[PDB]
């Protein structure tokens, strides 16, 4: 016996009268299939999810879709599991919403696949792996400054304009090259013309083919803006925990997530927190995180955007997002104005894997020397804007002739970027990049012009460069 | 000569730590102005929400 | 406590010293039950009854014809915010009120007195002395201008300012560090032993100062000595 | 006895509560006793949570509420060109029934990701310092957002009258204003001839609120019988803030959880749905596009407030008009620095496209040495060039009302400007150089103005140098 | 039967209500059928408050609950030296089971005015700066406070490795923390040699609130059964401000009003009462001690919001850490203004006071 | 008083002048009135039907065919702050705006007739 009815609606709350003895559980899935007995009536297609248990036999829910039509007393089946998404090869290449339902016009698929609860205890103590590993992106600034961590969240913080998207393009590129993982994309409130463009410029690079993207957009209701990311990261973790690989995740904006849940929260009717916001807040954004980690046999990787309400660092959705992020990646309009791609800025961007212990004495030296020379030359600007270059004293002369050096090298020419340039892409490993920033640094290529060191990846491909322009 | 080169270097510099005072002040009443920002919108709600529940 | 001193204040007519540690704890208990009780929240969160409990415990710490209680209390303010209703409502039942301030406890100036917001009914020229008051009076209002100097003081220094001004400015430094002391407590902080310095001696000493009698001596000369002499002590021997 | 009437238990402040209607559904349109309408919202255990669609002070305890049957929907057609409807879709105009023949649902699901195309399409606003430096495309939905009286109806209006040689259909929403505003505008309209092929809904502050919450719904409703069947549709709301506080009466008094400034839990849900309809259809559904115009008043110049920040974050850019710079003679007002279009580009013709790229860098250059200007007259390199150049930039983006240019003029004079053709006449000639330079071309420059109208690209150098230096030496300075 | 046996008839965000229980006693353990332990909070006239000690989803309206007779409590002894537990007592590591014989209650009353004696045994951590410029002995509560990443984690872990010679055991009590982080601090114990004489508490933030708010007196329970034998007790909180945050959690979920910041109003007596039962006891109670070092984290370096000055009210002075100190090299970056330590200077050796 | 006006309007023909004296007590006593009537209070403690309630007096002043009613209306702002609901909601009824500047009321030169913060249609 799974059949209730509905007794009363609240706009996307509704709530659910069952027999006694066989009320659904907490967060399991509900579904209405109406069909219009007569004229003055309409067809019903929704799917609940249940939230509490008020008592009387009585369930209340959250609507995943658009409430309208419903009248009180009509029939609801429970499905004696929560939201079920189908996992494995299948789910590559395809465009998914909350429910795990296909959007893209090529087909379902069929009931028999495999599906997955989204919700889920997160893994155990001992289930973890006990040592920190660097995940290689073959990205020179990415490696050299601010090093990736198998199973570590990195935020994002840019806008448009900065190549945000060929950033992502590139890392899906080359995680799969490299080391076989696939990626999947979460887009959490986005925009639906930007996801529009976002799918046809992934179709175009032809990353595509090995990469799972789930949308959840403005104009839904707050349940399914908040539980699309749980889908996004079920349909990760099949993938960690059968295949055992290296998956990128990505949350196109984690800001909304939270405030989906305030919005949840407040139709539900609990009272308010600090400047308005859920009171479990921080529970919610820590049983989405403590997903994201490495295990003995794979890891998830998650690179997130994050926007700063009024520009304030302290608010409390920024600063529960910070507490567990372990890097940082600032895109910056003067550089991608002035040429530099990615154009990560070199001083901004900060990593948590910066240290001796995790990297090596000889790349935290040779990255925190960089540091050093960068920031010297970002001194030296307003004298060198006033004055002239000439008027300097000898050593600054030599650290702004090397510290263009730099800057340029820390350019690169991404695989993704053929399509428009022509030019094929590289991947560069640490090691290459670390000597070739130390050969830099020791003055070894003093003589070579700065435009050798514009687009070339290794740290030979500079020294072919200039010998060829002369 | 000597005497308007030095008063043109004093210029320089003390107006230079003008500036810097002038930003670092700037920041400083950012941040009050922030956590201010932030008290009002607890208040606020929370007298709303004791004015609706006290029914 | 108040019930123990009042037997002693009327029965037996002693004069009684009564210390309360921290008299806020008392309506933070007040409001921590009242929630549970079904009255309705207040303002910032407190018992609709804050007033009148206050008001019940304090009107009872008085000193009659049969016996006087002298009561000294210790507030908290949460948040530092004075503002805040508990702190609000108790400086009406109060007669000498002194101010703590963070911003002088961190400028090492101990205590960390605040010599404008501090009150007392007290600070009358037919209660002090003429002498006392005048004293007491120019030294406020030299720190009341010190204070609306520092905006221009912070932002463009003090190569700008008028000769009258920097002289102000000069006095006043000195007049701030100099009503800092060390005290007898303190031992144990730091191993400079503490003293004890009469009323007649402090209005001397201010007085030499706001004479300019001692313009010369190193500002930092001043600082948790007690008498103007050892200021005099402290700067010899200090290079000077 | 029936489950389809019901009696009224609570009347006050235009919302009621009925015992009864077990077969309601929720969203469901009802039928008073009097004859005013209704709007099923709260389906409660033994209750009925109505709002009211008209003058409630007729409405007593205990008469009578009916079903109707028919979720809340709007008449469509082409037949409501030329008309002033309420959101009911009854006509104040006066002028006779409106007679229409087919419905279409107040909420309908938005075009799928997978329905929708890059913007690609101008459209083309008329005025210089939008058309410039913030495009706009069909598709796009662009924010508009400025202090009280500072010219966004003006904007609107002259936006609105350019569309006459397009193929475009324009509509605009009135939410919260006088009727006597109203009348002004449809006037005008009338006046200048854009009432063929306009529709216009009002909604006035008199009103009870459920209209004004309606009221760019059904705004929305009537533009998208005409986009989906292969049409393109401008939609201008005046005050989504408006919209806001009718929404927020209407929860408070039906008593749902308040949140953040009393605001309901879903207002960015409300938004959200009102603004994510608009869109460029792909081919295979069809050629249509709709273009969607909000408008949001800023307290002061304050733009961090709860209803300004949802709707910047929905919408696809902004532009921002100031109280000072309209007194400064900036008749436009937009704040080119903070203000922003994120489809820029594709939203342009070819020839916009090559002569607005220098005119941001002068502009934002302008901008930012302002310091040396009120203080100053001191020689310099840059900004005894820079400065100048930048206040006849300023001079040049102003215009007069309802005189929209013609895109090929605009690229015209952006080219002159941005050559340092102005670099010599004087500032308060610059306005006399533009008005003689277009009254000069429209007889001395058609095979400028015919060849941009038909290759979107611009005319070749040597011809058109020489038309501005013969037009140049033919001016007159004072 | 309603005597010993109840019926849930509300759940929802880890708070149930329970009909029957006639005969509970307030602060009871109940266990319900699915094995999830409760904590009887409030006995009203007709039904029961019981806040879930577990995942709640398992848990439906008419499920039974049954009385277990025990006052919240937790398992003691020195077979739990070495291991990992959750603030129940219930292993986590995956290495057996936990043989301990006895148990102590959560909450329990603090030491008296007449029991305590004064600090005067210093308590050594290995770092420089702390040792000579605010020093700490055995008994005090001291505070580390300082924004996110400025070493604070570091400074307890190099504290805990400094103990391995002198007669102490390490309590560390993780309260809202990554599993990662707490596996990767395990393993640095476990490599330097610590793990012969550390408990390690672990309430991870993916845990349902009530845990987080109960792991601190857990763990203080935990050193009082050392504490109370005449041995000396080390014990660290990762941060209070997320237990407090799971406290505003819980208190806004039974809707009582919030006060300042949204906090309720008995936010002071949750630390009061737990940073309390830290002290040097007398000789005739047994001369043992129980040190305490919470942790606090700010926003932008403000010491004058609600939890930091809470806190420092309660305990005996503060070290705390600069931010932009540390992002300039000098990693223990103790902000030396900012700092004291009240009740030191007694409680150093000689040859370091001259 | 408006009920008054509209009959020398309608039925006589005439044109008519309504001045209205404080505004801004006209919304604070519908703001005390919400209270007593128990409705949840707006974003200042405002009545939540403040804009409904002000639009159906405000938008009774208009010009007819009949004849015309034109309004002179004070409003006290409340500790200088224009964000204030009351008058926010008044800004977008008014045709002219007068700003009495404080600036100039408290340097001494009146009538304070802010020469450039005024509007005018
Ligand atoms: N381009 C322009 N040229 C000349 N006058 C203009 C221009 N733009 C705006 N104005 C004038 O600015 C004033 C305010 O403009 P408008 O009537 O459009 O106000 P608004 O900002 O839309 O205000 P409201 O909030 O009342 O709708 C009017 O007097 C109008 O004539
Ligand atoms: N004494 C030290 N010497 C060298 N490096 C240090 C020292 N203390 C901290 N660090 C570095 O700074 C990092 C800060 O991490 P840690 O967890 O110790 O700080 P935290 O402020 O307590 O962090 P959080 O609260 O965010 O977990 C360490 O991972 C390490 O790389
Ligand atoms: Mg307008
Ligand atoms: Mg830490």
């Amino acid at each position: 016996m799974t059949r209730g009815r509905v007794i009363q609606v609240m706009g996307p709350v509704v709530d659910v009268k069952f027999e006694n003895g066989h009320l659904p559980a907490i967060y399991n899935a509900l579904k209405i299939q109406h069909k219009a007995r007569n004229e003055n009536e309409v067809d019903i297609d929704l799917t609940l999810e249940v939230a509490l248990h008020l008592g009387d036999d009585t369930v209340r829910t959250i609507a995943m879709a658009s409430t309208d039509g419903l009248i009180r007393g009509m029939e609801v089946i429970d499905t004696g599991a929560p939201i079920s998404v189908p996992v494995g090869e299948v789910t590559l290449g395809r465009v998914f919403n909350v429910l795990g339902e296909p959007i893209d016009l090529e087909g379902d698929i069929p009931a028999d696949a495999r599906r997955d609860p989204i919700h889920r205890p997160a893994p155990k103590f001992e289930e973890l792996a006990t040592e920190v590993e660097i995940l290689e992106t073959g990205i020179k600034v990415v490696d050299l400054l601010a090093p990736y961590i198998k199973g570590g969240k990195i935020g994002l913080f840019g806008g448009a304009g900065v190549g945000k998207t060929v950033l992502i393009q590139e890392l899906i590129h080359n995680i799969a090259q490299e080391h076989g993982g696939i990626s999947v994309f979460a887009g959490v409130g986005e925009r639906t013309r930007e996801g529009n463009d976002l799918y046809h410029e992934m179709k175009d690079s032809g990353v595509i083919s090995k990469t799972a993207m789930v949308f959840g957009q403005m104009n839904e209701p707050p349940g399914a803006r908040m539980r699309v990311a749980l889908t996004g990261l079920t349909m990760a973790e099949y993938f960690r925990d059968e295949q055992g690989q290296d998956v990128l995740l990505f949350i196109d904006n984690i800001f909304r997530f939270t405030q989906a849940g305030s919005e949840v929260s407040a139709l539900l009717g609990r009272m308010p927190s600090a400047v308005g916001y859920q009171p479990t807040l921080a529970t919610e954004m820590g049983q989405l995180q403590e997903r994201i980690t490495s295990t003995a046999k794979g890891s998830i990787t998650s690179i997130q955007a994050i926007y700063v309400p009024a520009d304030d660092y302290t608010d409390p959705a920024p600063a529960t997002t910070f507490s567990h992020l372990d890097a940082t990646t600032n895109l910056e309009r003067k550089l991608a104005e002035m040429g530099i791609y990615p154009a990560v800025d070199p001083l901004a961007s900060t990593s948590r894997a910066l240290a001796p212990e995790i990297v090596g004495e000889e790349h935290y030296q040779v990255a925190r020397k960089v540091q050093q020379t960068l920031q010297r030359y970002k001194e030296l600007q307003d004298i060198i804007a006033i004055l002239g270059m000439d008027e300097l004293s000898d050593e600054d002369k030599l650290v702004v002739h090397r510290a263009r050096r730099i800057q340029f090298f820390l350019s690169q020419n991404f695989h993704v970027a053929e399509q428009f340039t022509g030019q094929p892409g590289s991947y560069v490993p640490v090691k290459e990049t670390v000597r070739g920033f130390k050969e830099i640094l020791e003055g070894k290529y003093d003589h070579l012009p700065e435009d050798a060191f514009r687009l070339v990846g290794r740290i030979e491909e500079v020294v072919e460069k200039a010998k060829a322009m002369g | 000569l000597d005497a308007k080169a030095s008063e043109h270097a004093a210029r320089m510099t003390a107006m230079k730590n003008a500036t810097d005072n002038a930003n670092e002040l700037i920041r400083t009443l950012t941040l009050s102005y922030n956590r201010a920002r932030q008290a009002a919108i607890t208040q606020e709600i929370t007298e709303i929400v004791a004015g609706a529940n006290a029914l | 406590g108040l019930t123990m001193a009042e037997y002693f204040r009327d029965e037996q007519g002693q004069d009684v010293l009564l210390f309360i540690d921290n008299i806020f704890r008392f309506t933070q208990a007040g409001s921590e039950v009242s929630a549970l009780l079904g009255r309705m929240p207040s303002a910032v969160g407190y018992q609709p009854t804050l007033a009148t409990e206050m008001g019940q415990l304090q009107e009872r710490i008085t000193s009659t014809a049969k016996g006087s209680i002298t009561s000294i209390q210790a507030i908290y303010v949460p948040a530092d915010d004075y503002t805040d209703p508990a702190p609000a409502t108790t400086f009406s039942h109060l007669d000498a009120t002194t101010n703590l301030e963070r911003k002088l406890a961190e400028m090492g100036i101990y205590p960390a007195v605040d010599p404008l917001a501090s009150t007392s009914r007290a600070l009358a020229p037919e209660i002090v002395g003429e002498e006392h008051y005048q004293v007491a009076r120019k030294v406020q209002q030299t720190l009341q201008r010190y204070k609306e100097l520092q905006d221009i003081i912070a932002i463009l220094g003090m190569d700008e300012l008028s000769d009258e001004d920097k002289l102000v400015v000069h006095r006043a430094r000195r007049i701030q560090f100099f009503l800092s002391q060390n005290f007898h407590v303190a031992e144990q902080f730091t191993g400079q032993p503490g003293s004890y310095v009469p009323v007649k001696e402090t209005v001397r000493g201010f007085k030499e100062i706001l004479e300019g009698k001692y313009d010369h001596l190193p500002e930092d000369a001043f600082r948790l000595v007690g008498r103007i002499e050892e200021v005099v002590e402290k700067a010899k021997a200090m290079g000077v | 006895q029936v489950s389809d009437v019901g009696t009224v238990i609570q009347v006050g402040d235009g919302i009621a509560r009925a015992h009864g209607l077990d077969n309601v559904m929720s969203g469901e349109l009802v039928e008073f006793a009097n004859g005013v309408m209704g709007m099923a919202l709260n389906l409660e255990e033994n209750n009925v949570g109505i709002v009211i669609l008209g003058p409630y002070t007729g409405i007593k305890e205990g008469d009578e509420v009916r079903r109707t049957g028919r979720i809340m929907e709007v008449p469509v057609g082409e037949a409501l060109i030329g008309r002033v409807v309420n959101p009911l879709g009854q006509p104040v105009d006066g002028l006779g029934p409106v007679e229409t023949t087919e419905t279409r649902p107040i909420e309908s699901p938005a075009p799928g990701v997978m329905d929708r195309r890059s913007v690609h399409e101008p459209l083309q606003t008329g005025i210089k310092a939008i058309d410039a430096l913030v495009p706009i495309g069909r598709g796009q939905r662009e924010l508009i957002i400025g202090d009280r009286q500072t010219g966004k109806t003006s904007v609107a209006i002259d936006t609105i009258i350019n569309q006459k040689d397009q193929n475009m259909i324009s509509i605009y929403v009135a939410i919260g204003q006088k009727e006597s505003t109203v009348r002004t505008v449809v006037e005008t309209l009338r006046k200048h001839g854009a009432l063929d092929y306009t529709i216009v809904v009002t909604a006035s502050a008199s009103q009870p609120a459920p209209l004004l919450f309606l009221a760019p719904y059904a705004g929305v409703a009537m533009g998208e019988y005409f986009m989906y069947k292969g049409k393109h549709v401008l939609v201008v709301y005046d005050d989504l803030s408006k919209q806001a506080a009718a929404y927020r009466e209407l929860s408070l008094l039906l008593r749902r959880p308040p949140g953040r400034e009393a605001y309901p839990g879903d207002i960015f849900y409300l938004h959200s749905r009102l603004l994510e309809r608009a869109a460029k259809l792909s081919d295979a559904k069809g050629g249509g596009s709709l273009t969607a115009l909000p408008f949001v008043e800023t307290q002061a110049g304050d733009i961090s407030a709860y209803i300004p920040t949802n709707v910047i974050s929905i919408t696809d850019g902004q532009i921002f008009l100031q109280s000072d710079l309209f007194f400064s003679g900036v008749r436009p007002a937009i704040n080119a620095g903070l203000s922003v279009s994120r489809v820029g580009g594709a939203a342009q013709i070819k020839a916009m496209k090559k002569v607005a790229g220098t005119l941001r860098l002068d502009l934002a250059a302008y901008r930012e040495l302002e310091a040396f200007a009120q203080f100053g007259s001191d020689l310099d390199k840059a900004t005894q060039a820079k400065l100048a150049r930048g206040a006849r930039t300023v001079e040049v983006l102003k215009q007069d009302l309802h005189q929209p240019i013609p895109v090929e003029k605009q690229v015209l004079i952006i080219y002159a400007l941005t050559r340092g053709f102005l670099d010599d006449i004087p500032v308060e000639d610059v306005r006399r150089f533009e008005k003689e330079f277009y009254l000069f071309l429209d007889q001395n420059g058609q095979h400028l103005l015919e060849h941009i109208r038909t290759t979107k690209d611009l005319p070749n150098e040597d011809d058109l140098n020489k038309a501005i230096e013969a037009f140049k030496k033919t001016f007159v300075v004072s």
